[PDB]
């Protein structure tokens, strides 16, 4: 639900989703990696609020 | 829709430049930097419009490789499980489907880039000719002289571009003279001049004997290489198949006619025709000419040639820059020396005869048995390592102790060429100012030593990265030496 | 699963099946639809499919899967592959392909074929080790092939005589000469089930063009092997498309050193096709043809050649005259020339009911001594001078007389002497 | 050149038109447009809107 465990999350298990096709991934890849964000990352102070 | 675009290419009028393949190439391009402006995605699109078939398909290129910035063409090496991709490469997709079609400012994209293809594909023509035809003098009327380069036309829109280089540095040039040269290069997709012809390239020179001398063209007198510096000085070695030919005064003419011809052709440049040989010691011999020589030291492994003219005429046989010597180690490819003037000019003789310093504790079981051997020659001493004794039987006074001690020098050289490459390989040199430091032994003094810093006051100046790949210690150790050391070094203010 | 597996099944059996797998009653759309939305269903229920299909390659990239009951058609059931497998093996047209598959999403339209597992019946490394159809050497008929069935029966009577007039081998080409009304088609089922009852080692595929949809139905059940037909319900299109389907699959299958028989009946009907499929040169030659719309027709008739390192391809093709046209006789000068075997059936004869109507007279065979033996060409050639005291009715007679006292060449031969 | 102009005619009606020369709310009044009156010269095609 939260992309704060899709940050621990390759574009390996993007299409080993079940149905992620052309149109659904396409939108799956624009309006997320177009915001700066990166599809796979980490960091370390996401508990804590700070 | 695609009708338009039949009519739009069957409508071109440069056909023979821009053919139906280059065309719709030119419209991939075209809906590749359409799409750049739909989207704000900046994308690449091929469309493959199949101009002979239908009309567009705009294609979504999966871009294969790791990063994932601009996400429609990015791919990894093996995400290809789905839809049967299958491949670490090349595979590609189409995701994008109706996209925008042929708006006006994107039709006046189309225009300007088809007109600039068709610009560029008479620059693809003239350069296929460029490239075909890389063969004899051309004549051409200069339009623009500048500091680095000069443009030039033969007409029927035929520019050319002549570089610095290519000229000479005194021949004065002003638009509208008609200047020859000969065409060098090759240059497919080149942005800027088309054609490239220069005045001093060395085979310059071969091609206009070619032209001149009436033998050379039916290979009666074969031209074997050149060198040149550019309209200062062009040497230049022949050979003849005939026998009854005199290039000497056959290549040059009527005491100096075709030689000098070429010369003034050229704009002033001195040139000097020699005899070639199958001898790289007599074609280097005779290629510095004017000049004598009597030492000749050719050595094949190092390409070194010790070519030593007599004393007198070194002011006339090196010459200016030392071209007759330069264009001699660019016409055989190799190296001359010539440093002695009196002191046994020979370089031959002396070399030969010159060892009372070095061969003074050789046969040291009594100095008073004979002179040292010139026959083997006792001059590459490495090579000299090891001999057969098919000749090591014709010099007297080999006893059993001789070799013997010959022998003990072989164990006293191992035992000294060991110590010399522990002493290149120790390149650490840890000094009692790097073993005193607490928690540093030998080991870790010897990589310490071995990051790069042999002393102590830099040593402070080195962050946890800088000790990092440590083998014996960890960041909060390495930090607690740095600490340390930047406590002796800095924090103590001791000296 | 499988797509034959399920077409060979009648579409009342499709339907109820559909219908079993809890679906849409799908007696409403066409065979092929019902197939395609049963594949779809069970690779719903959470699994891949197996499937197979010949390889088509136009100028896009990417190749097709036709079916097999389907005649080589364009239709939902054509399996879809990515280039990437023909830049891998070469994959040239005439691959059955088969191996596994998945539902296609939306934007897509056929199943996308992931990996391949069977390639003409042979490893995959086949289609990286193999040799090309334009390189080999062709030769002559090597092998002997019996026509006559063996059963004494009335029909045998027409293979017997085509064995003591001019037998078949591997590798050749036939071209039957034949007016209207002659005997073709109960002709070519008589002899495709002798040679598929007495060899059934070696390997049938029967081409149809242009005939009555009961005689599509009378040809599809009867003889053994693939029974492609091509009727007037399509277009000269895709008359050429399943043309050059079967001649490819034929190429590929040769080699991969298989035995291919192609008959073929007409080569008037597919020049007429051909010629329409083609464009116009400016110039119009005699019958109404162009310049280069023999040159399909010309290759086609001529891709038949005996691979002697293994395989062959053999072709028995009629042709139609007595049209009362042009073009169908230029035709048929062109291609009486191009084939190393020809046959005439006469119509006189055929409308007297005496059947078969054999020329006797312009019957013959390319170097046949390869296609016979010592005494065996002892025995045929002192037949033909006996029967060649000018004869065509009586000779008729004759033949079919003695051939219907007796069972066997050898019979004959040794009743005869 | 005779080229540019089989050019410029055969993709329709296109030459240098990259002049605005366009009309825009004069700068610091604002406003809301409640009516447009179009006055076409006798023979010019009357637009869409007119
Ligand atoms: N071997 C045969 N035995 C008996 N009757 C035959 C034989 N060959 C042809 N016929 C007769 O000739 C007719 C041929 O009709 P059809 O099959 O339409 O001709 P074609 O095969 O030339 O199209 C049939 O009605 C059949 O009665
Ligand atoms: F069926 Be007939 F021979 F046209
Ligand atoms: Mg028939």
């Amino acid at each position: 639900h939260y992309i704060g465990d899709l940050v621990q999350r390759t574009e390996v298990e993007l299409l080993k989703t079940p149905n992620l096709g052309k149109k659904s991934l396409t939108e799956i890849k624009d309006v997320l990696a177009s915001r700066g964000l990166s599809l796979g990352m980490r960091l370390e102070n996401w508990p804590p609020a700070s | 829709m695609n009708k338009e675009i039949l009519a739009v290419v069957e409508a071109v009028s440069n056909e023979k430049a821009l053919p139906r393949e280059k065309i719709f190439e030119a419209l991939e391009s075209a809906l590749a930097t359409a799409t750049k402006k739909k989207y704000e995605q900046e994308i690449d699109v091929r469309v493959q419009i199949d101009r002979k078939s239908g009309d567009f398909d705009t294609f979504r290129r999966w871009l294969v490789v790791d990063e994932v910035t601009q996400p429609t063409k990015e791919i990894t090496l093996e995400a290809a499980r789905y839809e049967d991709e299958s491949l670490n490469l090349g595979d590609y997709v189409e995701d994008q489907i109706e996209s925008v079609t042929f708006d006006r400012i994107t039709t006046q994209t189309a225009k300007q880039v088809i007109v600039q293809k068709v610009r560029e594909a008479e620059r693809a023509m003239v350069v296929d000719q460029f490239r075909e035809h890389e063969g004899e003098i051309i004549t051409g009327v200069v339009k623009k002289v500048n500091r680095d380069n000069i443009s030039l036309d033969l007409g029927n829109n035929a520019e050319a571009v002549i570089l610095r280089e290519d000229m000479l540095p005194r021949e004065n040039f002003r638009p509208g003279d008609r200047v020859r040269g000969v065409l060098y290069s090759v240059r497919p997709e080149a942005r800027g001049a088309q054609l490239f012809v220069t005045r001093s390239k060395p085979e310059m020179l071969i091609e206009l004997f070619r032209i001149e001398v009436p033998e050379i063209g039916e290979e009666v007198i074969e031209i074997k290489a050149a060198a040149r510096d550019p309209g200062s000085r062009a040497k230049i070695a022949v050979k003849t198949n005939d026998k009854r030919i005199d290039p000497v005064g056959a290549c040059v003419g009527m005491r100096g006619a075709r030689v000098q011809a070429v010369s003034t052709e050229l704009g002033g440049e001195r040139i000097d025709i020699v005899l070639w040989d199958d001898n790289p010691a007599q074609f280097v011999i005779n290629a510095m000419a004017p000049a004598d020589v009597a030492s000749i030291v050719v050595d094949e492994d190092k390409h070194t040639m010790d070519i030593a003219v007599e004393a007198g005429n070194l002011a006339q046989a090196i010459g200016r820059n030392g071209q007759n010597v330069r264009l001699a180690s660019q016409l055989s490819g190799w190296e001359l020396n010539v440093m002695t003037v009196d002191d046994l000019q020979a370089k031959h003789q002396a070399e030969a005869h010159a060892a009372i310093d070095t061969f003074t504790k050789y046969l040291d079981i009594d100095e008073d048995f004979a002179t040292v051997l010139v026959e083997e020659g006792f001059s590459t001493l490495e090579e000299l390592a090891y001999v057969p004794m098919k000749e090591l039987l014709e010099i007297e006074g080999l006893d059993e102790p001789t070799v013997e001690a010959l022998r003990e020098r072989a164990k006293n050289a191992l035992a000294t060429i060991a110590q010399a490459q522990e002493e290149s390989l120790g390149d650490n040199k840890p000094a009692d100012d790097l073993l005193n430091l607490e928690g540093v032994d030998r080991d870790l003094a010897f990589k310490l030593a071995a990051r790069g810093v042999c002393t102590l006051e830099d040593l402070a100046e080195q962050g946890i990265d800088d000790l990092a790949d440590i083998e014996g210690l960890t960041d909060e150790k390495a930090g607690a030496l740095i600490m340390a050391a930047r406590n002796i070094c800095w924090f103590g203010d001791e000296a | 699963m499988n797509l034959t597996e399920l077409k060979n099944t009648p579409v009342s059996e499709l339907i109820t099946l559909g219908e079993n797998m809890g679906l849409e009653n799908l007696a409403r759309m066409r065979k092929q639809d019902i197939i395609f939305a049963i594949l779809k269903q069970h690779a719903k229920s959470g699994e891949d499919i197996f499937g197979d299909g010949v390889l088509e390659i136009l100028q896009d990239g990417f190749g097709f899967l036709r079916s097999a009951d389907s005649s080589y058609l364009a239709g939902p059931d054509d399996i879809y592959v990515s280039p990437s497998q023909i830049r891998r093996f070469n994959l040239r047209t005439g691959d059955t392909i088969s191996g596994k598959i998945r539902p296609p999403k939306e934007g897509e339209r056929y199943f996308a074929l992931l990996k391949v597992n069977e390639v003409n019946f042979d490893k995959p490394e086949n289609a990286r080790n193999k040799i090309l159809f334009e390189n080999l050497t062709p030769l002559h008929a090597n092998s002997r092939l019996r026509m006559e069935r063996g059963n004494g029966s009335t029909e045998d009577l027409t293979a017997r005589v085509l064995d003591l007039a001019s037998p078949i081998g591997r590798g050749q080409r036939g071209l039957i000469v034949a007016p209207p009304k002659a005997g073709k088609t109960m002709l070519l089922q008589n002899i495709a089930q002798s040679i598929a009852y007495n060899h059934p080692d070696c390997v049938l595929m029967v081409l149809l063009i242009d005939e009555r949809p009961e005689e599509v139905t009378e040809m599809q059940r009867l003889v053994k092997g693939e029974v492609v037909a091509s009727t007037f319900d399509e277009p000269a299109s895709r008359h050429v498309q399943v043309a050059e389907m079967v001649i490819e699959k034929a190429k590929r299958l040769v080699e991969h050193k298989k035995d291919v028989i192609i008959l073929l009946d007409s080569i008037t009907r597919l020049a007429r096709a051909y010629n329409t499929v083609v464009p116009a040169s400016g110039k119009v030659l005699t019958g109404g043809v162009d310049a280069n719309a023999l040159h399909r027709p010309k290759r086609f008739f001529g891709a038949a050649r005996n691979v002697e390192e293994g395989g062959s391809l053999t072709i028995i093709a009629t042709a139609l005259i007595d049209t009362g046209s042009k073009m169908d006789e230029v035709i048929y000068e062109e291609f009486k020339g191009t084939g190393n075997m020809e046959l005439h059936l006469s119509r006189k004869i055929a409308e007297k009911r005496v059947f078969p109507a054999i020329d006797y007279n312009r019957s013959g065979t390319r170097k046949e001594e390869l296609l016979t033996t010592q005494e065996e060409l002892q025995k045929m050639w002192i037949l033909r001078k006996i029967i060649h005291p000018m004869g065509e009715i009586d000779a008729m007679e004759f033949l079919i007389n003695k051939l219907a006292m007796t069972k066997t060449n050898d019979d004959f031969f040794e009743m005869m002497k | 050149t005779p080229e540019e102009k089989l050019l410029r005619a055969i993709f329709g009606e296109k030459a240098s038109d990259v002049k605005d020369s366009s009309l825009r709310v004069p700068n610091g009044v604002s406003g809301t447009v409640i009516d447009v009156q179009v006055f076409t010269r006798d023979g010019v095609e009357k637009d869409k809107r007119a």
